[PDB]
């Protein structure tokens, strides 16, 4: 079971420093060469760094624009590669993804999930939640709700609703950002038949604030 | 810098269909050792990227079959032999051969489905936001097709364009439609002097707008 993990991203000072973790399983870890790349609208997908493995004396190579700021280093007895990022500047904001070369050849086939870096002075702020129910009554076989999450920062939060058990009618939309922070709605489309008889709730996680809120969705 | 170019920022298809994504180096991907080193990866919304080929022809493992690569020095094609409602996303092409490494700006896969009304839905905002002073009016477009669709909103009749905060989706990997999330920004105070609020979109499929209203004295 291959798997990279990252950890260590959040809001981050400008000017500030911070280190990113990459925790690699099921594969040989020593042998592969492991690189960092990030992602950021604009730019779309951008190499940062590498460090080969010990029979290559561990050389390191990095991107132009950090060189000097950012610094690549890997422990093999703990199988993780780490990325030291300091002086950081907006423009570092990004998804960052440690992925691997397995073996010659083999160009990055491992990827982690990515970790979101935001280099801001702004404040990790907790988000309100507010259900949203139709206005009129229902019928007609189908009932949209929704659930606005708004003055959140930074990103990101993650709906669900239903604790997960209703996943199929779901849209949760891109948040935006204005003077009152970030604003996120969710929608989901179930049968009339199944609310208002049925309890819907909706379920918001800020994990950069440590928030949780179930708010259920009532008739108004 | 070796310049990965990706000419197309999207291609349409229709499911069943083969169809091909192409990508050109400024130089020639091939190492001395003999191998060139050109791979290409998909990125489906809010997921890592991953790769489907490596070394220009090299299906990666977990790869379906009706992925193919071909191609030699600067100039590469990603070819579906039947391309599938599932494979929405953005592919992209990279070189692997000098430092540092560059990837082309992706081209995106579009699936091509009927048309499709959106499904409008409008929302006053909750009390529990008006005790907090604020009067959020939210409008869903949901599920539609062709992607493109204009927003209206009018306040008493007269239209506003400052505080409203869009939001899109992908294309949906399964029913291939799209759908937005368009916020009207008030306070309560400007939100108790008006009545009427009204979510106006324009789309393909109709020839007049699709109109949501609803009245605050009711
Ligand atoms: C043009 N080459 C050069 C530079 C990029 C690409 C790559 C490649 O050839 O695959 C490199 O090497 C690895 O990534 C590698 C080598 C040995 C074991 C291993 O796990 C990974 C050698």
């Amino acid at each position: 079971e291959v798997t990279l993990q990252e950890s260590g991203g959040g809001l981050v000072q400008p000017g500030g420093s911070m280190k990113l973790s990459c925790a690699a399983s099921g594969f040989t870890f020593s042998d592969a060469w492991v690189d960092w790349v990030r992602q950021s609208p604009g730019k779309g997908l951008e190499w940062v760094a590498e460090i080969r493995n010990k029979a290559n004396n561990h050389a390191t190579k990095y991107t132009e624009s950090v060189k000097g700021r950012f610094t690549i280093s890997r422990d093999d007895s703990k199988s993780s590669v780490y990325l030291q990022m300091n002086s950081l500047r907006a423009e570092d904001t990004g998804i960052y993804y440690c992925t691997s070369v397995p073996q010659l050849g083999r160009g990055f086939a491992y990827w982690g999930q990515g970790t979101l870096v935001t280099v801001s002075a702004a404040s990790t702020t907790p988000p309100s939640v507010y259900p949203l129910a139709p206005g009129s009554g229902g019928a007609g076989s189908m009932v949209t709700l929704g659930c606005l999450v708004k003055g959140y920062f930074p990103e990101p939060v993650t709906v669900t609703w239903n604790s997960g058990a209703l996943s199929s009618g779901v849209h949760t939309f891109p948040a935006v950002l204005q003077s009152d922070l970030y604003t996120l709605s969710s929608s989901v489309t179930v049968p009339s038949s199944t609310w208002p008889s049925q309890t819907v709730t909706c379920n918001v996680a800020h994990p950069a604030s440590s928030t949780q809120v179930d708010k259920k969705i009532v008739p108004k | 810098d070796i310049v990965m170019t990706q000419a197309a920022p999207s291609v349409p298809v229709t499911p069943g269909e083969s169809v091909s994504i192409s990508c050109r180096s400024s130089k020639s991907l091939l190492h001395s050792n003999g191998y060139t080193y050109l791979h290409w990866f998909l990125q489906r919304p809010g997921q890592s990227p991953q790769l489907l080929i490596y070394r220009v022809s090299n299906l990666a493992s977990g790869v379906p079959d009706r992925f193919s690569g071909s191609g030699s020095g600067t100039a590469f094609t990603l070819r579906f032999s039947r391309v599938e409602a599932e494979d929405v996303g953005v592919y992209y092409c990279m070189q692997h051969l000098e430092y540092p490494f560059t990837f082309g700006s992706g081209t995106k896969l579009e699936i091509k489905r009927a048309d499709a009304a959106p499904t409008v839905s409008i929302f006053p905002p909750s009390s529990e936001q008006l005790t907090s002073g604020g009067a959020s009016v939210v409008c869903f477009l949901n599920n539609f097709y062709p992607q493109d669709i204009t927003v209206s909103w009018k306040i008493d009749g007269a239209e506003r364009s400052s505080g409203v905060l869009n939001s899109w989706t992908d294309q949906d990997s399964s029913d291939s439609t799209y759908s937005m999330s368009s916020t009207l920004t008030l306070t309560k105070d400007e939100y108790e002097r008006h009545s009427s609020y009204t979510c106006e979109a324009t789309h393909k499929t109709s020839t007049s707008p699709i109109t949501k209203s609803f009245n605050r004295g009711e």
